[PDB]
């Protein structure tokens, strides 16, 4: 199997990791914080998914530095997996595009 | 089984701390998050605090004068409460919860009452309380215990070691001379009894004592 | 801080009638309401979770409804066992809160009080003390008096009462009377006489016994 | 054509239940929605429930107690509606609608009038009502039919088959031992009559009748 399919294959992996991981942590760092609303489990998931696809919806957000911190980490693992995901399409169609060429 | 497990009371002199626990059970969770509850008697529920053991971290209540310290032993599975300088206006009943980090207490201890006084301990005196012998019976039959000069509170009283629980009625203490005294009431068929043994069950977690008083007709 | 406030304190409702708690945010908090059930000297027990939705063991009777700033906490046909406190908590934003608590009393039938007089037990007399209890049973309205006397005139002090809350087995009230005296205050009297003043009744009801 | 047919009455006994149905025709599709509609008599709408017969599924008001059930066909294009262990409280008409997935109801069913009751049905006796032999006319006569002693409501009463509509006034019936009692009236031309024809037609729902009668001036 190709590194393009690998890689975009573990992308995927870590990218799930990053929103478990983050969902635990923006929850353990927004409590504490008065009118904070990332503190639930649950919607602390929606929230990191959301966050990830960078869709965003603005329905809850970080407050604290760490929260905010934490939120960074899950906005660059996201653009890079889904960005990851396109560099291998482009190499995918490349390689098969040469064939077509007879190359 | 019962998840949350919390002493029964504990005396606490002004001026001084004490270290409040809570013995947890059953599924345990990297998210769980053990919460702390006040209730003076008469009174609504007031948040502490909280800690998540799996990490340890705890936050508390801004609107209210700290006077707790959350602790968690994840070998022994056990939350620790520190309470420290208190006063009477610290006296009430301090629970223990769960959250599965989903917003909602699940279960809840079943309490530790904390009295704050100078006093010292002293266990209830427990007296049956039979009929006369010119009293007259219908188709049931009402007895009781008296039990006074106990302190601190609280006391559970039972009847025939928790199986008898219909027609009982626990009346509140009150307190006179650094002391409570209260009476519990229970009816049953005339004719069961006094064939049928009847007796108190009084325990009194302050003093760690639990004794029995069977109810027998007068001489 | 979001403040949840429960109006009224106190409701009143007849057995098998249908009851509504309210319970109202300070701000709007999606359905992140929960709702506890405390009984007398009981532990709180979670009864809805997230404004409606059910819990095991709970019974069908209790339902929960509202979104936003107003929620409700409902129960169909309410018999003797709800009587007990309820509190709304949110968990929408931090920290959790609870609303002040709403006292559910039911209102039954009028029922003459159950009396029964007890002389102190030998096991006393001989600490040098003699309690005389006097035991007023399931009763309703829980307005009521009782008067001590002894020999044939009454008495005041000494005397303490205490009142439970309303019954959560047949929603009716009970009272204890304790007469506190020494051993030699005890020893020097006849009789003992426990009267009961109850709507129930014009005349009072009464229990005696006679120290012999 | 009616969008939506619903049966005419429902006579229940408390603490049985019945099933009201809501047959639907023109333009249908998957993104359908059909609601149902409580109104006691002399009060507003209410929200029952909806259900989505595409799909199957269906949600329910939350303020209220769940007395319904709702369920579809597709084949036959039918919506049904379940109530269960009613009781006098659940007396009243019940609208279902169709809304196209977009918030409104488009169109409603004419409703099924259910009565919750112990009494038995009864069909109701029409008799004539023509002027007295001494009554003087004007350009105009006054006509009417008495429909008494009929059980549960409603009824339907119109003039020569639906032809005649104007100058009609039907009067809300009058509940007197377990039976309605109900008159209604027509004015017309007093040249027009007995020379034209003149009949109310009374349908009852609820026993499946629908008598005639015309109305002759008295002998
Ligand atoms: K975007
Ligand atoms: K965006
Ligand atoms: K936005
Ligand atoms: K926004
Ligand atoms: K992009």
């Amino acid at each position: 199997s190709a590194l393009h399919w690998r890689a975009a294959g573990a992308a995927t992996v870590l990218l799930v990791i990053v929103l478990l991981a983050g969902s635990y942590l923006a929850v353990l760092a927004e409590r504490g914080a008065p009118g904070a609303q990332l503190i639930t489990y649950p919607r602390a998931l929606w929230w990191s998914v959301i966050t990830a696809t960078t869709v965003g919806y603005g329905d809850l957000y970080p407050v604290t530095l760490w929260g905010r911190c934490v939120a960074v980490v899950v906005m660059v693992a996201g653009i890079t997996s889904f960005g990851l995901v396109t560099a291998a399409l482009a190499t995918w169609f490349v390689g098969r595009e040469q064939e077509r060429r007879g190359h | 089984q019962v998840q949350l497990q919390q002493p029964g009371a504990e005396l606490v002199k002004p001026g001084a701390s004490v270290k409040l626990s809570c013995k947890a059970s059953g599924y345990t969770f990297t998210s769980d998050w053990i919460h702390w509850v006040k209730q003076r008697p008469g009174h609504g529920l007031e948040w502490i605090g909280e800690i998540i053991p799996s990490y340890g971290r705890a936050n508390y209540n801004e609107k209210i004068q700290k006077k707790a310290t959350l602790t968690a032993d994840k070998s022994s599975s056990t939350a620790f409460m520190q309470l420290s300088s208190l006063t009477s206006e610290d006296s009430a009943v301090y629970y223990c919860a769960r959250e599965r980090g989903d917003g909602y207490f699940a279960v809840w201890g079943a309490g530790t009452t904390v009295t704050v006084s100078s006093a010292k301990t002293t266990p209830p005196s427990v007296y049956p309380l039979a009929p006369g012998s010119a009293a007259q019976t219908n188709s049931m039959v009402t007895l009781g215990c008296l039990v006074k000069g106990y302190f601190p509170e609280p006391v559970t009283v039972t009847w025939n070691s928790g199986s008898l629980s219909s027609g009982v009625h626990t009346f509140p203490a009150v307190l006179q001379s650094d002391l409570y005294t209260l009476s519990s009431s229970v009816t049953v068929p005339s004719s069961s009894w006094p064939s049928e043994t009847v007796t108190c069950n009084v325990a009194h977690p302050a003093s760690s004592t639990k004794v029995d008083k069977k109810i027998v007709p007068r001489d | 801080d979001i403040l949840l406030t429960q109006s009224p304190a106190i409701l009143s409702v007849s057995p098998g009638e249908r009851v509504s708690f309210s319970c109202r945010a300070s701000q709007s908090i999606g359905t992140d309401i929960h709702w506890y059930q405390q009984r007398t000297n009981g532990s709180p027990r979670l009864l809805i979770k997230y404004a409606s939705e059910s819990i095991s063991g709970i019974p069908s009777r209790f339902s929960g409804s509202g979104s936003g700033t107003d929620f409700t906490l409902s129960i169909n046909s309410v018999e003797s066992e709800d009587i007990a406190n309820y509190y709304c908590q949110q968990s929408n934003r931090w920290p959790f809160t609870f609303g002040s608590g709403t006292k559910l009393e039911i209102k039954r039938a009028d029922a003459a009080p159950t009396v029964s007089i007890f002389p102190p037990s030998s096991e006393q007399l001989t600490s040098g003390g003699a309690s005389v209890v006097c035991f007023l049973n399931n009763f309703y309205p829980k307005d009521i008096n009782v008067k001590w006397k002894i020999d044939g005139s009454e008495r005041q002090n000494g005397v303490l009462n205490s009142w439970t809350d309303q019954d959560s087995k047949d929603s009716t009230y009970s009272m204890s009377s304790t007469l506190t005296l020494t051993k030699d205050e005890y020893e020097r009297h006849n009789s003992y006489t426990c009267e009961a003043t109850h709507k129930t009744s014009t005349s009072p009801i009464v229990k005696s016994f006679n120290r012999n």
